């Protein structure tokens, strides 16, 4: 898997015309809405390609 | 935003990460199989371990989600797949000590010996020793010895681990709200929520009791005329109007009557339907078996497929070195990835068998495009059809002889029609009452209905009401023969086999309806019908997204579990089976045994 890769999967919000979404954005993934808050709910904002 | 939002978000997370864990499991199966050695038993484990601590945190995750409060039909079927938890629904040490029996219980059946009393060297499992031995040989004595050895050396030691499974398997479907484990089980077929598609647990029960009572003029004629050829064989060993020995069938739970087709051939002078002397001559290949195949499914409208499964699949054997398993599997590994587990050499049976497995394939990435949840079949009977009726189809003579594999001056009378439906018939409907037969004594078993110091006796007094079969010694309630069939001793249903028998033939005559297709049933060749493909397709690239009884509804137009397909198909040998049983009584006596002077 060539994890060097990734693909954004954390961003609260769409993007623009050629927007760099460098920012690691974090949106929840459970149930609790991280809101500033780290851990539960709150993954890498990234997933590598496998 | 909203809890339902939270949810959707959730579950795409949960789909984006089970994929690749998934992903990483099927490659490294897919590797073990292909290569049976320390380090790769060692990544089963691990990737057994990480698939398992995944599934049972997101199952959590989904649990603390109110189904309730979920609107979406897909979301909620995703969720109630996902926030379903099984035996962990129970305190941990009950289902550690549920595994630990499964454990236990499959280690005995796949590990059942049996020792000569003559010879105690002399050793012999179930598979393939006992069954080809006693499928092969049709010796009275050999068979019974064999019969009642694997169900006493089993069933005795399996019967008070078979009780605890049963009521283990039973609380935890208790706790996940089910009244018992044929309840959960069944539960997989329920629909909830689809207006005029919702099916009740109990509506299985109800449907395949319905067909049993339609087929069961058809099955009683083929006993009639099984007991007797057997009456030609050994006329001694069975009485004429009392049931038949659960030994004298083939194997020892009586599933596959197709042991005794040499026993019970129509026309023994007729040849049978075989063209590998021509498979031999063509120099055809398991490659050439899958170009014909996929030239096949072109004439059917589906697409090319792709080149990684040519790399990735085996279709011969690969030496000796790379040990590889022969079982029959399709793999859906996952993102685009599909193998083949198969040996086939140049042979019909092999070829049929690949061709169904090739199928199955191309079921699953049929609904590749539907969420990893949903990448699976509608039920459990689903996707062995979509395999059944594409093996059937190119296993009729019209097939083979546009393939070139049938020479074109082959002709088809009457008493090869006869023989290739009887044929069909001990392969299809010679375990369809035994299947309802055991889905409901394990049914009856986890609903409690059967009485335990009973158990085996009801067994064995329903065996001469629903099989027509009485066993030729009799075993006490120690013996616990239900459990010596794979199904029973690893947790699986055995009603999944009745459900895609009905699959299959209602889809194969909904694919020859819409192919126009002139003649009989069996005789019917779905080959050039891109109409008839692209309706298959309707259902095939839904998966699971819709409900079962929607999708039989689209295809076939029947929402309802019906035979009809299966008496047009059997009508002629329904004929044929009532003409020759005018000499023979049709049915079955429970009172005569083979132990009974």
């Amino acid at each position: 898997g060539n994890y060097n890769y990734l693909y954004r999967l954390f961003r609260k919000s769409n993007l623009k015309p050629f927007e760099r979404d460098i920012s690691t954005e974090i949106y929840q993934a459970g149930s609790t809405p991280c809101n500033g808050v780290e851990g539960f709910n709150c993954y890498f904002p990234l997933q590598s390609y496998g | 935003s909203t809890i339902e939002e939270q949810a959707k978000t959730f579950l795409d997370k949960f789909n984006h990460e089970a994929e690749d864990l998934f992903y990483q499991s099927s490659l490294a199966s897919w590797n073990y199989n292909t290569n049976i050695t320390e380090e790769n038993v060692q990544n089963m484990n691990n990737a057994g371990d990480k698939w398992s601590a995944f599934l049972k945190e997101q199952s959590t995750l989904a649990q603390m989600y109110p189904l309730q409060e979920i609107q979406n039909l897909t979301v909620k079927l995703q969720l109630q797949a996902l926030q379903q938890n099984g035996s962990s629904v129970l305190s941990e040490d009950k289902s550690k000590r549920l595994n630990t029996i499964l454990n236990t219980m499959s280690t005995i059946y796949s590990t059942g010996k049996v020792c000569n009393p003559d010879n105690p060297q002399e050793c012999l499992l179930l598979e393939p020793g006992l069954n080809e031995i006693m499928a092969n040989s049709l010796d009275y004595n050999e068979r019974l010895w064999a019969w009642e050895s694997w169900r006493s050396e089993v069933g005795k030691q399996l019967r008070p681990l078979y009780e605890e499974y049963v009521v283990l398997k039973n609380e935890m479907a208790r706790a996940n709200h089910y009244e018992d484990y044929g309840d959960y089980w069944r539960g997989d077929y329920e629909v909830n929520g689809v207006d005029g598609y919702d099916y009740s647990r109990g509506q299985l029960i109800e449907d395949v009791e319905h067909t049993f009572e339609e087929i069961k003029p058809l099955y009683e004629h083929l006993h009639a005329y099984v007991r007797a050829k057997l009456m030609n064989a050994y006329p001694s060993y069975i009485s004429p109007i009392g049931c038949l020995p659960a030994h004298l069938l083939g194997d020892m739970w009586g599933r596959f009557w197709t042991n005794l087709y040499s026993l019970t051939v129509p026309f023994g002078q007729k040849p049978n339907i075989d063209v590998t002397d021509a498979m031999v001559d063509q120099a055809w290949d398991a490659q050439r078996i899958f170009k014909e195949a996929e030239k096949f499914f072109v004439s059917v409208g589906l697409p090319n497929m792709t080149q990684g499964f040519w790399e990735n699949s085996m279709l011969t054997d690969p030496g000796n070195v790379q040990k590889a398993v022969c079982h029959p599997t399709a793999w859906d590994l996952g993102k685009g990835d599909f193998r083949i587990l198969m040996c086939t050499k140049v042979t019909m049976d092999d070829f049929l068998t690949a061709h169904h497995e090739m199928g199955h394939i191309q079921y699953d990435m049929a609904y590749a495009a539907q969420p990893f949840l949903l990448r699976n079949g509608a039920n459990e009977g689903f996707h062995e059809a979509v395999g059944e009726i594409m093996s059937l189809s190119a296993a009729t003579p019209k097939h083979l002889k546009s393939i070139g594999l049938l020479s074109p001056d082959f002709q088809e009378d009457n008493e090869t029609e006869i023989n290739f439906l009887l044929k069909q018939a001990l392969t299809i409907v010679g375990t369809l009452p035994f299947t309802y037969m055991l889905e409901k004594w394990r049914w009856m078993v986890f609903k409690g209905e059967i009485p335990k110091d009973q158990w085996m006796k009801k067994w064995w007094e329903m065996k001469r009401e629903i099989v027509g079969v009485v066993e030729p010694v009799p075993h006490d309630e120690t013996y616990c023969d239900p459990a010596s069939l794979f199904h029973v001793s690893n947790d699986y249903s055995f009603i999944r086999y009745y459900t895609r028998t009905l699959y299959q033939f209602q889809f194969q005559e909904a694919l020859c309806q819409a192919a126009k297709h002139e003649g009989p049933l069996h005789k019917c060749d779905i080959s050039n019908s891109t109409e008839a493909g692209q309706k298959l397709f309707n259902m095939l690239r839904l998966g699971k997204s819709e409900p079962w009884t929607l999708a039989l509804e689209n295809v076939v137009g029947a929402k309802n579990m019906n035979v009809r397909p299966l008496l047009n198909y059997f009508e002629p040998l329904f004929t044929w089976l009532k003409d020759q049983n005018k000499n023979s009584f049709v049915g079955w006596s429970t009172d005569w045994s083979p132990y009974a002077d």
